[PDB]
């Protein structure tokens, strides 16, 4: 009422990794943009 | 104005600084518009999937 | 129109601009763009030109 670090421990690896995986949504990895709608609307499917 | 994108559209109640563009969601993406010819703020919530 | 090594520069603003019917004023010897087809253009927007 005043320890339970292995639970808290567990369910917050699960957070880092999960928002890990939404902000690379954000990186071009070498493109002009992270969105299709500017890559897409803005070039020819060629 | 260039913001292609799909979903429900809805009435705001967040005040956009008179200089905000648009509404920005941690990972990033986009939660609010604001509509150019009328000015207001419209919050953008996702379609149904499952 | 200007020499190259003094070349002119125009900013546009605040219009409506029709690139499809700039496209075919029909007689045009190199029409190149690389970001962006033009008939793609008929549907953006942008801040300034
Ligand atoms: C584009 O035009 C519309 C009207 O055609 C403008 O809407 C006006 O917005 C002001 C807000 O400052 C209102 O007080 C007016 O009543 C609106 N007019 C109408 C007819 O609704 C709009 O502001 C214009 N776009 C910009 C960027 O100014």
């Amino acid at each position: 009422s005043s320890a339970l670090g292995k639970l808290q421990d567990v369910v917050n690896q699960n957070a880092q990794a999960l928002n890990t995986l939404v902000k690379q949504l954000s990186s071009n990895f070498g493109a002009i943009s992270s969105v299709l709608n500017d890559i897409l609307s803005r070039l020819d499917p060629p | 104005n260039g913001l292609t994108g799909t979903g429900v559209l809805t009435e705001s109640n967040k005040k956009f600084l008179p200089f905000q563009q648009f509404g920005r969601d941690i990972a990033d993406t986009t939660d609010a518009v604001r509509d150019p010819q009328t000015l207001e703020i419209l919050d953008i919530t996702p379609c149904s999937f499952g | 129109f200007a020499s190259v090594y003094a070349w002119n520069r125009k900013r546009i603003s605040n219009c409506v601009a029709d690139y499809s019917v700039l496209y075919n004023s029909a007689s045009f010897s190199t029409f190149k763009c690389y970001g962006v087809s033009p008939t793609k253009l008929n549907d953006l927007c942008f801040t300034n030109v």
